[PDB]
RNA sequence: CUUGAGUGCAGAAGAGGAAAGUGGAAUUCCAUGUGUAGCGGUGAAAUGCGCAGAGAUAUGGAGGAACACCAGUGGCGAAGGCGACUUUCUGGUCUGUAACUGACGCUGAUGUGCGAAAGCGUGGGGAUCAAACAGGAUUAGAUACCCUGGUAGUCCACGCCGUAAACGAUGAGUGCUAAGUGUUAGGGGGUUUCCCGCCCCUUAGUGCUGCAGCUAACGCAUUAAGCACUCCGCCUGGGGAGUA
């Protein structure tokens, strides 16, 4: 039973709906094969310290879950891959 | 306007090998204009490297730079070079208004490997 | 590598008198466990000779506490190396 | 007292030089962007290094009072890098030629100023 | 006795950094080499969020 | 029987190992914008590239490799070796308590594994570097040192090879024998309102200096090369010879 902290990155050009949306499918995705959210935080609008690619900004927001050792990596590291609207991501334990 | 370009707030791009001094002058998004170097003004071998070879280069640099006007202009410093310590003094003498001195040292995060011998 | 609580029922159930918590049969168990453990992780994981030597080390000792049984008492010995199946 | 292979070794001593006493030197607090330029005798035991250094008559002086500390792991470092044998030993110096040929630019004026 | 280094608390990363972005020596700090391990990890990990510089000047 | 050994219970640190993924700098190359006559090299030169737009600057892209700061006379490992970050799997060690088994221990021929770099086989990849090779330079001569390129290789997967100045040139285990002073991971006590300070005591590493003692000397000295016991390996003048 260990707790996974992750952030992630969405780029500032998408929609207020279309972040809304993508905030609440990859919580969905995240605690749907077992995992269960503890407490999911948007920590908003702040600056970065490099250009990603080309995007200056970002939104911070974190997701804290506990589970077993392979229902939070295991999605992300396909879908967070193939999704471009994600920049940046990383899963940490206790 | 490529030519006669009109802004006096460039960057001043310096090179200076152990062996050769090469200095442009850029805009500030860097276009380059005009540019001078040892090689183009009769210093040869050693006498290229030597400081004086940078300075006077720098001043050979500067007068095109200021024959489509140009004010003020930021340094960049690229490598280990015997004519950068007077550089400063020298394009600030040549009627220019340097504003931010920056070194810009490419230090590679041990990417590849340095030639073995010399 | 065996989770503490598969460990704590191991020598819950191998157990010899209710205080016991290191004697032949617990700790020969417990090793069995350690030992099926890290070969399953040898079999996922070829080349990890690290891990493998940690293991001689585990199938030394339990075959080291199997003799000192065998020589101490034969008839829980003889019990105990069909529980867990071992030593053909 | 010099050969080529003496220049073959200032030159390469120079350019590893400048690199560990700009990019290593870490601990003296007065760094200084600095430039060089080193001879040796003819047999390698003895160098000179010639540099010049920004800041006033304070400000080289605490420069080389920190110079002076560092000059163990000059060494050693140097001897760490270089097939040379023998390390020589370092004694850092003022260029003067800097000042001197300054002044040597001066009675120019003096030409120029008696002929107009 | 913080005893415990966060990479989301930028604050203390920033205290313990160089002008150049770089991390800084414990003898500058005079922290501990625990607590040195802690803070590199940390800030190698805020550098891999974009919350930390790698090379900055400007 | 519990002292050695081991399992527990509470804790600790770690570039220990294997697998997947992610990131920044730098590199070469490609494309684009500006821009003209040079670039790099050396002691000096030369080879070479450059008007077909070089080098320089700015932006984008491709791919490979290794992870600047931290970084330490620091850490981990049986050795070789192991430094970007995240996750998964996994080995070892240390501290305190110690009710638990009750000598279950040490060494270890044969045997079986691991084993730097180079090298071999089948494939893949290939950015930097670079044996061989090509050219130039240097030289009385230069096949070399220097420069310009550059193949195998350096990288990955599976096999083979099984060697090193593989070194602490000090086999493993255990016990005893003055001290002083750093440093890593813990533990305990005292003082202080409070440890974030400090002092004292202690265990396990890792350094330096030094008694007794040993050594032919250099030197070692609680991490012994001292005092003892156990087991294994090895030596008996140099060359021939690691040869037949």
């Amino acid at each position: 039973m260990r707790t996974y902290e992750v952030m992630y990155i969405v780029r500032p050009n998408i929609e207020e709906d279309a972040k809304k949306a993508l905030v609440e499918r990859f919580n969905g995705i995240l605690a749907t094969e077992g995992a269960e959210v503890l407490e999911a935080k948007d920590w908003g609008k702040r600056r970065l310290a490099y250009e990603i690619n080309d995007f200056k900004d970002g939104f911070y927001n974190i997701v804290r879950v506990k589970s077993d050792n392979n229902k939070a990596t295991d999605e992300f590291q396909r879908l967070a891959k193939i999704s471009d609207d994600i920049i940046r991501y990383m899963v940490i334990r206790e | 306007r490529r030519v006669k370009k009109n802004i006096e707030n460039g960057v001043a791009h310096i090179r200076s090998t152990f062996n050769n001094t090469i200095v442009t002058i850029t805009d500030e998004f860097g276009n380059a204009l005009s540019w001078s170097s040892a090689g183009a003004l009769g210093f040869k071998g050693s006498k290229k490297s030597t400081p004086f070879a940078a300075q006077m280069a720098s001043e050979t640099a500067s007068k095109s730079a200021m024959e489509h006007g140009l004010k003020t202009v930021e340094v960049t410093v690229k490598g280990p070079g015997p004519g950068r310590e007077s550089a400063i003094r020298a394009l600030q003498s040549a009627g220019l208004e340097v504003t931010a001195i920056r070194d810009v040292t490419p230090v590679p995060h041990n990417g590849c490997r340095p030639p073995k011998r010399r | 590598a065996i989770s503490q609580e598969r460990k704590n029922e191991i020598i819950k159930e191998y157990r010899v008198h209710e205080t016991d918590t290191g004697s032949p049969e617990v700790q020969i168990a417990v090793l069995t466990a350690e030992i099926n453990a890290v070969n399953e992780h040898l079999r996922t994981h070829k080349k990890d000779h690290h891990s493998r030597r940690g293991l001689l080390k585990m199938v030394g000792r339990r075959r080291h506490l199997l003799n000192y049984l065998r020589s101490k008492d034969i008839q829980r010995y003889r019990e105990l190396i069909k529980s867990l199946g071992i030593r053909r | 007292m010099s050969s080529m292979r003496a220049e073959r070794v200032g030159e390469q001593m120079k350019k590893e030089l400048m690199d560990i006493i700009n990019n290593k030197v870490k601990d003296p607090r007065v760094g200084f962007i600095t430039i060089t330029d080193v001879v040796l005798t003819n047999d390698l035991s003895q160098a000179k290094v010639f540099l010049t250094v920004l800041g006033n008559d304070k400000e080289v002086e605490n420069t080389f009072k920190a110079l002076d500390k560092a000059k163990g792991f000059i060494k050693s470092e140097l001897g760490s890098r270089m097939r040379l044998r023998i390390m020589p030993e370092l004694m850092y110096e003022y260029d003067q030629s800097i000042e001197y040929g300054n002044k040597i630019e001066r009675m120019i004026q003096d030409l120029h100023k008696q002929d107009r | 006795g913080i005893t415990h280094i966060d990479y989301k608390d930028t604050e203390l990363l920033k205290r313990f950094i160089s002008e150049r972005g770089k991390i800084l020596p414990r003898r500058v700090t005079g922290t501990s080499a625990k607590y040195q391990r802690m803070l590199t990890t940390a800030i190698k990990r805020s550098r891999h969020m974009a919350l930390l510089p790698y090379v900055k000047e400007e």
